[PDB]
């Protein structure tokens, strides 16, 4: 209802933004994901794969090689890494590689699924939300990205469907 | 010469500006008055995404022209 008005401007192809305002925890069941530079894959894994565990990101890293090898080269974030899509496998791959949404937009492409990233101020609350595909907040893998530099899972909370 | 640009929260800032101004240059300017890394800056203008060694002026980006800043999220 607050989630059913979310205004989302399509600011470049399958690339959305919205800047509600509310507390996370209002509407999100927060689920936290541990780092060693592993997190943001951590994160889709836990909305993506049944039986979930610590080494499931070994999984999306692989799907997130494949879908470089396909859609990299257009990916218009990737013009800001600036590396043959070769030299960004390589650094992909290496252990602890911190994700974004660079691989956000592209695992959305590889694994047919909509990922909002919704990003947290100082202050708390929810300022902004970045959405790679199509679907709604419903339909979407939702995460957290907090303390510019960590990304955990949310899950809508029951009573909003 | 002033242009706007709507950032990732919805604000919608001002910038001064010269066409000749290079999009690195324009987020150097971005980095000075709102305090975001120029790493983490998309520009957008009429749906692409701005090359940083492309000008304003290869763009057509007037006075008063509007661009949408999305940011690059790491973690």
């Amino acid at each position: 209802d607050f989630l059913r008005s979310l205004d989302w401007t399509q600011v470049i192809a399958g690339q959305y933004v919205s800047n509600p305002r509310f507390n996370i925890s209002d509407y999100f069941e927060i689920v936290r994901q541990p780092g060693d530079g592993n997190c943001f894959y951590h994160s889709i894994a836990e909305l993506t794969m049944p039986n979930k565990t610590d080494h499931s990101y070994h999984y999306i890293k692989r799907l997130t090689e494949s879908a470089a090898r396909k859609y990299y080269q257009e990916e218009p974030e990737a013009r800001l890494v600036g590396l043959s899509l070769e030299d960004y496998l390589k650094r992909m791959l290496s252990d602890n590689e911190w994700g974004s949404t660079l691989e956000a937009s592209m695992l959305a492409k590889e694994m047919g699924i909509t990922i909002i990233i919704w990003t947290v101020a100082a202050s708390d609350e929810v300022e902004a939300g970045i959405k790679f595909g199509d679907g709604d907040v419903f339909t979407a893998v939702n995460l957290l990205h907090s303390g510019q530099t960590h990304f955990d899972a949310l899950r809508i909370l029951p009573q909003f469907e | 010469m002033q242009i706007f640009v709507k950032t990732l929260t919805g604000k919608t800032i001002t910038l001064e500006v010269e066409p000749s101004d290079t999009i690195e240059n324009v987020k150097a300017k971005i980095q000075d008055k709102e305090g975001i890394p120029p790493d983490q800056q998309r520009l957008i203008f009429a749906g692409k995404q701005l090359e940083d060694g492309r000008t304003l002026s290869d763009y057509n980006i007037q006075k008063e022209s509007t661009l949408h800043l999305v940011l690059r999220l790491r973690g």
